[PDB]
């Protein structure tokens, strides 16, 4: 079966050049279009480039034609978006995307990888445990998580326990903090009475900065009747 | 360029209804339109395609129609796993995408279960105190979180986000946190958050005493 996979992003000064991949299997670009289609908050969804089957042909959207260069490598059945003097407004998710003719739909799409273009440094998250503890508690289930502090730019990615424990998770909306700063928060519901035995590790990536974090989160003694 | 506007931007329902959502291109596409779904953290999900031609995989309920500049996308009877963005695409021209229709769902009322967090033992050794409020599977989504420190009503030190609905039993989630630096943590003793919400007879008490654990 088909899929796509993109590599590359990250944070990159205004007139920064960036290059993106996208790996396919299940199929060739050498006998599809590959086509690149951006996403962000207040543009929807912006088609951006493509390559034809037989490569002889390359396409681009008026607002990156002359900086954007799309090319393949057969061998390696990828696809790439080479960007040059990139600006604020290319700012967004790149979407490989591909179509057996041009008046096929888009059927299989990447992943999505992000592209920010700021002036601003990076800064990594500090993630610390939301532990459980009877005031995490209620009926037979506890409540646990992280909580991924202070990173720039955005997004920060989370997962738990490398991705095998998904059912009852809740990764929320980063907020802005006053510092130009970001955070979030990812919780799961679990049996309580799981936690004498159940590992909960959460897996947060910012690609920005270049990090990777896996974080336990343990069990805490907060049952108290009177207060020391 | 043909330019896509989708109506209405926000379109909500219940489960088993007949939902309707319109796109109409700045000038004819000649049924080159294309329709995709989209979920928070999610590629775009081909639906469509080529006016009325049903992908394959996706349930029979999806239907397209239209022709001109005016096309429609039909779902039959709506089902929980159907809240997203919609988003239609001409390939007329040079491709354009509309900017969407978010479809959200209302249901029976569903109280929230309310969780608290003391700061970690890292956090406060960095010279930060955050204190985090959970409100986990409610409907509908409007509730209202008060942060009391020693019963006293706290304001400007908190942040709040909501999720995206939830595909399985149409719910949200509300997470809260309360930040103060240690030096500011350190001159209370109860903290405590309240929660009102159209499920709870009257507002649930959550709270610790700080340095209990
Ligand atoms: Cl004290």
């Amino acid at each position: 079966e088909v899929q796509l996979v993109e590599s590359g992003g990250g944070l990159v000064q205004p007139g920064s050049p960036l290059k993106l991949s996208c790996a396919a299997s299940g199929l060739t670009f050498s006998a599809n279009w590959l086509n690149w289609i951006r996403q962000a908050p207040g543009k929807g969804l912006e088609w951006v480039a493509s390559i034809s089957p037989d490569g002889g042909s390359t396409s681009y959207s008026d607002t990156v034609k002359g900086r954007f260069v799309v090319s393949k490598d057969n061998a390696k059945k990828t696809g790439y978006l080479q960007m040059n003097n990139l600006r604020s407004e290319d700012t967004a998710m790149y979407y490989c995307a591909r179509r057996a003719t041009r008046v096929s739909p888009f059927d299989y799409w990447g992943q999505g990888v992000t592209v920010t273009v700021s002036s601003a440094s990076t800064k990594g998250p500090s993630v610390f445990p939301l532990a459980p503890s009877s005031k995490s508690t209620s009926g037979g289930t506890a409540a646990l998580g992280c909580l991924v502090k202070d990173y720039f730019p955005e997004p920060v990615t989370v997962s738990w326990n490398s991705g095998a424990l998904t059912s009852g998770v809740h990764t929320f909306p980063a907020v802005l903090q006053s510092s130009g700063l970001y955070s979030l928060s990812s919780v799961v519901t679990v049996p309580s009475s799981s936690l004498g035995t159940q590992t909960y590790i959460c897996n947060v990536n910012h690609k920005p900065s270049n990090t990777k974090v896996d974080k336990k989160v343990e069990p805490k003694s907060c049952h108290h009747h009177h207060h020391h | 360029d043909i330019q896509m506007t989708q109506s209405p931007s926000l379109l909500s329902a219940s489960v088993g209804d007949r939902v309707t959502l319109s796109c109409k291109a700045s000038q004819n596409i000649y049924n080159y339109l294309n329709w995709y779904q989209q979920k928070l953290g999610e590629a775009p999900k081909l639906l469509i395609y080529y006016t009325d031609r049903l992908q394959t995989g996706i349930p029979s309920r999806f239907s397209g129609d239209g022709s001109g500049s005016d096309y429609t996308l039909t779902i039959s009877s709506l089902q929980p796993e159907d809240v997203a963005t919609y988003f239609c695409q001409q390939y007329n021209s040079r491709d354009t995408f509309g900017a969407g229709t978010k479809l959200d769902l209302k249901r029976t009322v569903a109280a929230p279960s309310v969780f608290i967090f003391p700061p970690s033992d890292e956090q406060l050794k960095s010279g930060t105190a955050s204190v985090v409020c959970l409100l986990n599977n409610f409907y509908p989504r409007e509730a209202k979180v008060q942060w009391k420190v020693d019963n006293a009503l706290q304001s400007g030190n908190s942040q709040e986000s909501v999720t995206e609905q939830d595909s399985k039993d149409s719910t949200y989630s509300l997470s809260s946190t309360l930040t103060l630096s240690k030096a500011d943590y350190e001159k209370h003793k109860v903290y405590a958050c309240e929660v009102t919400h159209q499920g709870l007879s009257s507002p649930v008490t959550k709270s610790f005493n700080r340095g209990e654990c």
